[PDB]
């Protein structure tokens, strides 16, 4: 009934000068899973919800490694997910071998970003549906990288994607003052429950659901699964 | 059931507005229509089940095999026509075998099921497996479903009816069942499934445990089997 | 329907998109005029410039080909300049190849080529622009050459490409009707005069830019503002 | 043949005896047996040959005999049997005819429901396809006039199972869902207002006939209506954006509105009114604004029914101006008939001193009053769009080897459009109104010089369209202008000789030629001016430019001797007054008043008629002699001279076709024996033939004769001079003021904006005084073009002859147009065929 | 009214009118953006911009309008963002290979026309779309002066005493008429540009924005740089007590 | 269908400027109308006439670029002939393989075939040669054609007229009569292009020798 011209491919501007096939998938990320990415000055921490099929279902993996000194957040769509994450792990190795140096976080996202403008302009090639949270330390600091499938990256001292990710973003910008300052198990709780601003109050965060990926100066990027985030969400309050 | 159609169904390459992929999401609904199987995670071992469905005693039994062998230690099952699979099996069974000559080392379930996702990327490609073998962590069960995605599953099924077997997996299963107990569980959701009396011809059944390789249970060894339940 | 949205032909025979394409050339919405003479041959267009801030300076559209040929576009700005970018290419090519210098004919021959490699392809839309050029030959002297998006290209005595392209061809067609064999001031007056009635507007020095070429100086040369106006007020005395 | 011989069954059907039906049965009976296919030549003849129309007291001698066994048949049938159509077909007509006298309550579930599996729709998780081994041969026609038929009456079953129907396919009426069935689904669509409307009409304002009337019970009520447009209007809204077109869907929301309209026209608005807005779908604009052209009479009509009426109409119009572009032809057409079709109902001009009166303006009239004044704005928006499309418009030759010298198809129908659509602004608009739009466009025409083929062609029709509206003043601007240019510009003299004849004189001639095309009498005025022009210009040698002049002169014989209504306005003399006293917003829409018509007709005045036989005689006999003596051993003359006579004499028969009385000769004696006499009709048209002077047409036929014979004994090769002679033979042998194509396209357009604006409910001739006046208009073409048959007459004989001459010649092209003018020829006389065959 | 035709569909058409609509909605696209502003003076080039921030979550300078494309210029960017990334990647490979092959650094006015071309070359063909982007490219020499000049989306390349894109450039390019550039050096031109880009802004239409300013001249010694702090508190103290 | 857009490019081709060949019995001519948009087109600069190599020329009817791509391909192919064998290339040959790059282009998706038909005309064996390669790449060989506007009253003009047997100059005034039926008027050297092919070699007709033949009428 009211079939849109112009959104039929990417490639196409509309008279409003919008691709509409852009915000659409931009309009795909929140299809996922939530996830919390922040920072406290000296470390980084990506908190994330874990979702099954079914119970029997073991979980799957939002978190990932593509570095020692970096790791992602994924949601959207996990195809793109994985190409994405294959392109950074080989950008990242080939910097370790050419300049036997950690790669730039900024520089990874600007590379990321060509990747994902590429096809936005190129017919028959659809956009990477799929936003990530970038988290990493390195000589400047502790770093948090948002991108989305319209190739665009910002800098944040902490943001949340996926469902439902605006409560946590309320959250976060209520308390982004405190976070700076947090210790590394304090940026975690404010983590883990902003997470929990997002989760209805039938659901309850639990040892399995519960992703927590962490770097630090002197740590590397680890990701606790189940029994590993146990001691950080027991301290954690009830919710109001 | 009336038309229900919308306009922006039907593009392969086009996020609705909503994001979903209609397209490659109705195209994994068809992928489900192939044979019921279920595949059971247990710590003694993994047990593979599956419904021959041969049209014809003059076909010959062996001939159509709906679970195939990647490599000793692990197993493989599909829903729907063996031909789309054929693809995937070969790059599985190519892919070990680099990992062999490669590492000397036996390649975990967890790597083959990825990199056969890693090939599904590099179409919705009209297949479901349902990888099961041994590894050095333990016996293991990985459901790749037609999307591409792969998870670990403690119980699953897949096919005609995954759904309602799934349902009975749920309620049947817990993390002490044995073997032998999984098989006489699998055997009972598939008769239900079926609707039919089993026997040695419309299904296959196979096996992966700590001390042996992948074995598929001899005619012989289904009779026994049947005979019990 | 299919037709129109690409090189193909109509039932009668008819390339739309290239008539489309000569639409666009007056879309852009200015005029040029050229004219030769027995020694020498010149183009006027006008440049009026509608921001104070953009400069006049770097707004022209007569380009340097070669150091011997001048050019003038019309239409498509972006176009225009991607014609004048591979006409370049072209000319230096072939002195490197052929070891002198490419003449004017054979030069628009080339582009005519290329604008019919678009018209015929589908995936290329045609480009909007209209070159015409100015140099000496040594056998035929001045020349002037002009070749449309649709690939023909022919000789001119004088013509015109713009807007008023069509008024002006009636000026030059009623003043060459007169055999008046010109020379440089001529052509000149002859130029801004057509220029001048067919747009209605008088123009001042700034408002014009002039190039030429001479049988003594074949050096393409663009008139500044001074020898612009002093040619202006030798025609308006007159 | 077949259905020729079943009309005229039906047609002497009703007037069979009333004994006849049971002899009928009898007679065909027998073979109703249903394996055999007897079964379907009995059903066919009983479809074909049962009287369904009887008074009601021998309804029993008539349909209840049968009624009983046939429906006891078709309801126990289930499969398809190729009988089952015709027997419904049967049925339908019965019910239609007999409304109340049959309950039809039992059978309405079996119906409806046969009806359904008629529309072979896809359901269920399978969707097994049927297969189609049986057709249903359900005419949806048929079922939709039995549907209507049983409708209304005490029980109301067949409102709830027709509102049933339409619920239940809701979905397959939605446009994502579009499929094969969609096509008999806006069948059905169509076709159901439509019954409705018509059972209205003949129930109420139906004048009484033999015809037994519909039963004062079973006559449908407003409820029922009601009750029927809430059913469906539905499945219409959503058929309008169907990617199909929604032709269907304007066509039912036009009979819809026209018993509904407080229903239908607030939904169709709050739809078109975002559709002009905005920029993301397309397709809403065009298929809202078709069917808002459907629904524009009962909107201007208004009754208080829908009392808002036509304040929603000039906002829509002002949205629909920008509409209007080069770039999609679709909306520029569609957007033509909006402006246009709102523009006829709508008597325009700024009615400032309504709202000033102190009583008797209602609100809403009194919004409409302050509505008005934007008219002017709209008018002259309007035409800078047109203009703007003009210069869009342009034909830019881009083949340095050739000029196209032809118009497309497209280009030619956004002309027609906008010409026609200015035509009616201008004539329903006011005084100061049409001063303003008749300056702009002189301003326009006169300004910028434009390339003739298509541009300068709009341009010149847009001028004419002007001229036609206030031809007075609009020529007193006109005239001068172009006369003193031409004059100026060809003063040299050697422009004649000159091929080229440079643009401006050739665009200007133009102009002079499409302007003079109007009534005779104001163009009587500029009599000395134009003809001298015409004297200087003829000769110029030039394919264009000759050929020009040529048309001027055609036009203006045929203007002054030729019949035609002037005026063609909305209201009879509308906007000439002006003081106040004339109230506008009370003339909108009321159609109708036929008998108050009040036709101002041009008619061919004695000086009218006298200068044109002056000019005819200043110009034709100089060329004609001229060829005479070429035809003659003498005045040795070029194929482009002989090609310029040609011309001249051709246009100016085809302009002097009235005045110049048809060819007469000796009846050839040995036709054929006929015992009654044959005779050719005389028909009066108005002519009155002055056989005073000598025929023109006479010693034209004698010369081009020769002529004939002397091209093709000397010169074979000059075809073009062949094709003109050609063309002249076929005028002279047949046409008498009126061409056979233009009276078919007049047609044409008539039955289709007849359709297009009727109101088919109420008033029973209801319609505008527009199409009133064509109709007129038509029949008089209808009068002077048909002729019986005529004296074989040695002299047409002869022209014959010439004729098959030329189809025996060596040029494939000049072969086939002869072939078309002798064909042509043949059919015109009776028993020409016996003579040319040997 | 809108046209339902297809032939704005594909930026390889043309349509009857002669006007290739995909570039104009591009070019709409770029007006439905932040305004940036460039201003030259005598000395060098001053480039500002209004980077609007979409929420305080976001840390700061990020989603940065202002790019060095080379050590001796610099862009400043609307439209697009991903496009214009897209746009200032080139840039800097073009420059590169003019130094690699030439040896020197790449003028003003070719850069220019690369890019302008390959914007141009992203018009004319059926597959991909034009950019969204439209960008001024400013730079400072002894040997030519400091030039500035905007590129659009059709691929049109012009130089600019002052320019200004965006939502609200007429605004700016009215204002930029009320100045005196041509004499006025680079350091009260960033004033002025603070002033600017502060009426400009609409806080009722946008809720909030971090100013950036970048520039270019001999007081750099033609390296265009991100304006020392203490530079840029006195201009956007400046310019919020002109607006008051 | 590919079909129709060849049939579309057969009336493009009969839109063109006519074209006109004769087999004369020790030569062959080639003419067409070149009449000129205005006096401001230079006739000089272009012919329609050109030679692709010394014994053949040939001449078009139809869209200029197409020729021009044309001539240019069937100039590099003769002189690929002429590489390889040392010797001319004969003039049917050189039609099939113009006629081979013809249906290769309507064949290929994507692009629209050419919109003009070729008139090749050439000398070997010491005998003369005429074809007509057609835009769908058929091509016939005749003793006589025209080619654009009338083209089939020019056809039947050179039929009545036509002889098994005559003179160079003689078919030269057969062409340019064909020619001045269709043509609008005031013939002249500028308004017509001529060549002719003959054992001397193919050559196009100076314009005045082409006024001498104009004026032997």
């Amino acid at each position: 009934m009211f079939r849109n011209q112009y959104d039929n491919d990417v490639t196409v501007w509309s008279p409003q000068g919008r691709i509409h096939q852009i915000e659409y998938a931009m309009e795909a990320v929140k299809q996922g899973s939530a996830t919390v990415g922040l920072k406290s000055k000296t470390h980084a921490v990506l908190v994330a919800l874990k979702r099954a099929q079914s119970e029997l279902a073991a979980h799957q993996k939002k978190i990932l490694h593509v570095d020692n000194h970096i790791g992602i957040s994924i949601a959207g769509l996990t195809a793109d997910a994985r190409l994405l994450c294959n392109f950074m792990r080989q950008e990242c190795l080939d910097s370790r071998f050419v300049f036997d140096r950690p790669l730039p976080v900024s520089r990874l996202v600007s590379l990321i970003g060509s990747k994902t403008q590429i096809p936005t302009q190129r017919y028959g090639r659809r956009p990477y549906g799929v936003g990530l949270l970038i988290a990493g330390y390195d000589d400047m600091g502790p770093h948090i990288f948002q991108t989305c499938p319209s190739a665009n990256y910002f800098d944040c001292r902490a943001m949340s994607i996926g469902a439902r990710s605006q409560s946590a973003r309320t959250y976060l910008e209520r308390h982004m003052s405190e976070f700076m300052e947090c210790n590394l198990n304090e940026l975690v709780k404010h983590g883990l429950r902003a997470l929990r601003e997002t989760l209805p109050a039938e659901q309850d965060l639990t040892t399995k659901n519960v992703s927590i990926g962490i770097v630090g100066k002197d740590l590397e990027f680890t990701i606790y699964d189940d029994d590993d985030v146990s001691p950080f969400l027991e301290g954690l309050e009830e919710r109001p | 059931m009336f038309l229900t159609r919308s306009e922006y169904d039907r593009g392969v390459n086009t996020f609705s507005p909503e994001g979903r992929l209609f397209q490659v999401e109705y195209a994994i609904e068809a992928i489900k229509l192939g044979s019921t199987a279920i595949g059971i995670q247990t710590s003694e071992g993994v047990c593979l089940a599956v419904e021959k469905r041969i049209t014809s005693p003059l076909m010959e039994p062996s001939s159509i095999e709906k679970i195939v062998e990647i490599d000793a230690h692990i197993g493989c099952a599909m829903s729907g026509l063996i031909a789309d699979a054929k693809t995937l099996i070969d790059k599985a069974r190519v892919e070990t075998q680099n990992h062999w000559f490669t590492y000397n080392e036996t390649m975990t379930v967890e790597s083959v099921t990825q990199a056969v996702s890693n090939l599904a990327l590099q179409r919705p490609f009209g297949v479901a497996l349902l990888f099961g073998g041994v590894d050095e962590k333990g016996p293991q069960l990985f459901h790749m479903d037609p999307s591409g995605t792969f998870v670990q599953c403690d119980a699953r099924a897949i096919g005609s009816a995954s759904e309602g077997a799934q349902s009975s997996l749920q309620e049947v299963y817990h993390k002490s069942m044995t073997l032998k107990e999984a098989i006489k569980s699998s055997l009972i959701i598939l008769k239900q499934v079926m609707e039919e009396k089993l026997n040695a011809t419309n299904i296959e059944l196979a096996t992966v445990q700590p001390g042996q390789n992948f074995h598929m249970f001899t005619k012989e060894e289904l009779e026994e089997v049947i005979k019990d339940i | 329907g299919f037709d129109r949205h690409i090189t193909i032909f109509s039932p009668e025979g008819r390339l739309y998109q290239v008539e489309y394409a000569f639409k666009a050339i007056n879309q852009g919405g200015l005029t040029s005029v050229a004219v030769r003479g027995k020694d020498c041959a010149v183009i006027v267009t006008q440049k009026k410039v509608p921001d104070k801030l953009l400069d006049s300076s770097t707004v022209t559209h007569l380009f340097k080909i070669t150091e011997n040929i001048g050019c003038v576009m019309t239409g498509m700005t972006a176009d225009s300049r991607s014609q004048v970018q591979r006409a370049r290419y072209e000319a230096a090519n072939w002195k490197y190849k052929y070891g002198y210098e490419i003449p004017v004919d054979m030069l628009c021959k080339r582009i005519a080529d290329i604008s019919q490699v678009y018209t015929q392809n589908a995936e290329m839309r045609p480009l909007g622009c209209c070159m015409i050029l100015i140099g000496i030959d040594e056998e035929q002297g001045p020349q002037v050459y002009k070749c449309d998006p649709a690939g023909y290209y022919c000789g001119f005595k004088a013509t015109a490409a713009g807007v008023k392209q069509t008024e002006s061809t009636s000026f030059l067609e009623k003043k060459v009707k007169k055999k008046f064999d010109w020379t440089f001031e001529q052509t000149v007056e002859t130029a801004i005069t057509c220029l001048s009635t067919v747009l209605s507007i008088d123009f001042k020095p700034s408002e014009i830019e002039v190039g030429v070429v001479t049988v003594e100086n074949p050096k393409f040369r663009i008139l500044t503002e001074a020898e612009i106006d002093a040619h202006l007020v030798a025609l308006a005395e007159r | 043949v077949e259905n020729i011989l079943k009309t005229l069954v039906k047609s002497c059907r009703p007037y069979f005896p009333a004994d006849a039906t049971a002899e009928m049965l009898e007679e065909w009976r027998p073979l109703m047996c249903p394996f055999d296919v007897t079964m379907q030549k009995a059903i066919t003849y009983f479809e074909i040959f049962l009287p369904t129309s009887l008074p009601p007291e021998l309804h029993h001698k008539g349909f209840k005999l049968w009624f009983d066994e046939l429906i006891g048949l078709w309801v126990s049938v289930q499969n398809l049997p190729q009988w089952e159509g015709q027997l419904v077909n049967l049925f339908a007509r019965l019910a239609t005819d007999n409304i109340g006298y049959i309950d039809w309550d039992p059978y309405v579930p079996k119906i409806f429901t046969r009806i359904l599996r008629s529309l072979n729709l896809p359901v269920g998780s399978s969707q097994v396809l049927v297969p189609r081994f049986l057709t249903n041969a359900y005419d949806i026609g048929h079922a939709v006039i039995w549907i209507t038929a049983m409708m209304g009456g005490p029980s109301k079953l067949v409102q709830k199972h027709l509102a049933g129907l339409f619920n239940s396919i809701t979905s397959f009426y939605h446009p994502s869902n579009n499929g094969r069935w969609l096509n008999k689904l806006m069948k059905l669509l169509q076709r159901l207002p439509n019954s409705v409307v018509r059972r209205l009409h003949r129930e109420r304002y139906k004048k009484p006939s033999w015809l037994t009337p519909v039963p004062d019970s079973h006559k449908l009520t407003d409820q029922d209506v009601t009750d029927f447009v809430q059913c469906i209007i539905q499945p219409v809204l959503l058929a309008m954006f169907s990617k199909t077109g929604s032709l269907e869907a304007a066509q039912a929301l036009q009979n819809l509105a026209l018993m509904r309209p407080e229903l239908v026209i607030p939904p169709v608005l709050e739809r078109t009114y975002p559709a002009l807005e905005t920029l993301t779908e397309p397709h809403q604009l065009t298929a809202t604004l078709s069917c808002v052209i459907g629904v524009a009479r009962s909107l201007v009509s208004g009754g208080r029914w829908f009392p808002e009426g036509p304040t929603h109409m000039l906002p829509l119009l002002m949205r629909a101006l920008p509409g209007v572009d080069p770039n999609d032809f679709s909306k520029c057409m569609i957007t033509f008939q909006f402006i246009a079709t709102f523009s006829t109902l709508v008597p325009l001009v700024d009615c400032s001193s309504v709202l000033q009166e102190r009583n008797d303006l209602t609100e809403v009239e009194r919004e409409l009053c302050s509505a008005t004044a934007e008219f002017e704005d709209f008018v002259l928006q309007f035409m800078d769009r047109c203009f703007g499309l003009i210069e869009s418009s342009t034909l830019e030759q881009t083949r340095e080897e050739t000029e196209t010298e032809k118009m497309t198809h497209l280009e030619s129908l956004v002309e027609l459009g906008l010409s026609s659509t200015f035509s009616t602004i201008l004539t329903q608009c006011s005084k100061e109104i049409f001063m303003v739009a008749l300056q702009k466009v002189f301003n326009f025409s006169t300004s910028h010089i434009f390339e003739t083929r298509v541009a300068g062609r709009m341009v010149a029709d847009m001028c004419r369209a002007a001229v036609k509206c206030c031809p007075e003043e609009s020529l007193k601007l006109f005239v001068p202008h172009c006369c003193s240019v031409i004059t100026q510009l060809t003063m040299n003299d050697d422009v004649l000789n000159d091929e080229e004849l440079d643009k401006e004189l050739l665009w200007n001639l133009q102009l002079l030629s499409e302007i003079t095309r109007v009534d005779g009498r104001k163009l009587l005025l500029y009599r000395e001016q134009l003809v001298k022009i015409l004297q200087r210009t003829l000769h110029l040698t030039c394919k264009q430019g000759y050929t020009l002049s040529c048309n001027l002169l055609h036009h203006l014989l045929r203007s002054t001797t030729l019949i035609y209504p002037t005026e063609y306005c909305s209201v009879p003399g509308g906007f000439d007054k002006p003081p106040s006293e004339y109230f506008p917003i009370k003339d909108w829409g009321k159609p109708g008043d036929l008998w108050n018509l009040g036709i101002q007709w041009h008619v061919p005045s004695s000086e009218e008629v006298s200068f044109a036989f002056y000019l005819l005689d200043s110009f034709l006999q100089p060329e004609l002699v001229k060829l005479q003596h070429c035809g003659d051993g003498k005045l040795e003359m070029s194929r482009d001279d002989i090609l310029q006579s040609l011309t001249i004499v051709h246009n100016c028969i085809l302009g002097s076709g009235n005045l110049l009385p048809p060819l007469k000769g000796e009846p050839v004696t040995n036709l054929v024996p006929s015992m009654v006499s044959l005779e050719e009709t005389k028909l009066y048209t108005g002519l009155e033939y002055d056989l005073s002077r000598e025929n023109h047409r006479e010693v034209i036929a004698t010369v081009i004769r020769k002529l004939l014979n002397h091209i093709l004994d000397n010169s074979e090769d000059d075809t073009k001079s062949l094709f003109l002679i050609i063309k002249i033979i076929g005028d002279l042998l047949q046409f008498q003021g009126s061409h056979k194509h233009e009276f078919d396209s007049r047609w044409k357009s008539f039955n289709l904006v007849k359709k297009s604006m009727e109101n088919r409910l109420h008033g029973k001739k209801q319609h505008i005084r527009a199409l009133l006046i064509d109709r007129v208009m038509l029949q008089h073409e209808l009068r002077t073009l048909t002729v019986e048959g005529c004296e074989y007459k040695k002299i047409h004989q002869d022209m014959i002859r010439d004729l098959l001459r030329l189809s025996t010649s060596s040029y494939s092209q000049v072969r086939n147009k002869a072939q078309q003018t002798f064909f042509a020829a043949l059919g015109a006389y009776n028993f020409c065929c016996r003579d040319i065959i040997p | 009214s809108s046209i339902g035709t297809g032939y704005d569909l594909s930026a390889s058409t043309f349509s009857p009118d002669g006007r290739v609509f995909q570039v104009e909605y591009a070019m709409k696209a770029v007006e439905n953006s932040s305004t940036a502003i460039g201003i030259r003076c005598k000395d060098g080039v001053v480039f500002g911009v209004e980077k609007l921030v979409l929420s305080k979550l976001y840390e700061e300078g990020s989603n940065k309008r202002l790019f060095n494309v080379d050590r001796h210029v610099g862009m400043a960017v609307a439209g697009l963002l991903a496009d214009a990334r897209s746009l200032a990647d080139i840039a800097r490979e073009e420059a590169s290979n003019f130094r690699s092959n030439f040896g020197y650094n790449i003028p003003l006015k070719h850069l220019a026309d690369r890019v302008a071309m390959y914007v141009h070359a992203y018009t004319l063909y059926s597959a991909v779309r034009p950019f969204g982007c439209s960008f001024m490219l400013g730079s400072y020499s002894v040997n030519d002066g400091a030039q500035l000049y905007m590129i659009d989306p059709s691929g049109v390349s012009y130089g600019y005493w002052g320019c200004a894109i965006g939502k609200a450039r007429q605004a700016a390019k009215t204002e930029i008429e009320k100045l005196q550039m041509k004499e006025m050096t680079c350091r009260d031109i960033v004033k002025e540009v603070a002033k600017i880009i502060y009426i400009v802004h609409d806080e009722v239409k946008d809720k909030a924005f971090e100013l950036e300013l970048s520039w270019v001249g001999e007081l750099t010694n033609g390296r265009h740089e991100i304006v020392p702090k203490d530079i840029r508190e006195e201009a956007e103290k400046y310019a919020k007590e002109s607006l008051k | 269908g590919k079909l129709v857009q060849i049939e579309y490019a057969l009336a493009a081709v009969a839109g063109g400027a006519p074209s006109v060949g004769i087999k004369a019995a020790n030569g062959v001519v080639l003419a067409t109308e070149k009449k000129q948009k205005s006096i401001l087109y230079d006739e000089r600069s272009v012919h329609k006439v050109e030679p692709i190599t010394k014994h053949i020329g040939l001449v078009y009817s139809g869209m200029g670029p197409d020729y021009r791509v044309l001539v240019h391909r069937a100039r590099k192919l003769a002189q690929q002939y002429y590489l390889v064998y040392q010797e001319p290339i004969p003039t049917a040959q050189l039609v099939q393989r113009v006629a081979s790059v013809m249906q290769e282009y309507t064949q290929s998706g994507g692009v629209r075939p050419f919109g003009v038909s070729l008139l090749i005309c050439g000398w070997n064996e010491g005998r003369p040669y005429l074809f007509q390669s057609d835009p769908s790449g058929a091509y016939f060989a005749w003793k006589a054609t025209a080619m654009g506007k009338n083209y089939v009253n020019g056809k039947t003009f050179l039929e009545k007229r036509y002889n098994e047997d005559l003179e160079l100059e003689d078919a030269i005034h057969t062409a340019i009569l064909t020619l001045k039926e269709s043509f609008e008027g005031q013939m002249t050297e500028d308004n017509i292009e001529v060549g002719i092919c003959n054992e001397a070699g193919f050559r196009r007709l100076t314009p005045t020798e082409v006024k001498d033949y104009l004026a032997a009428i």
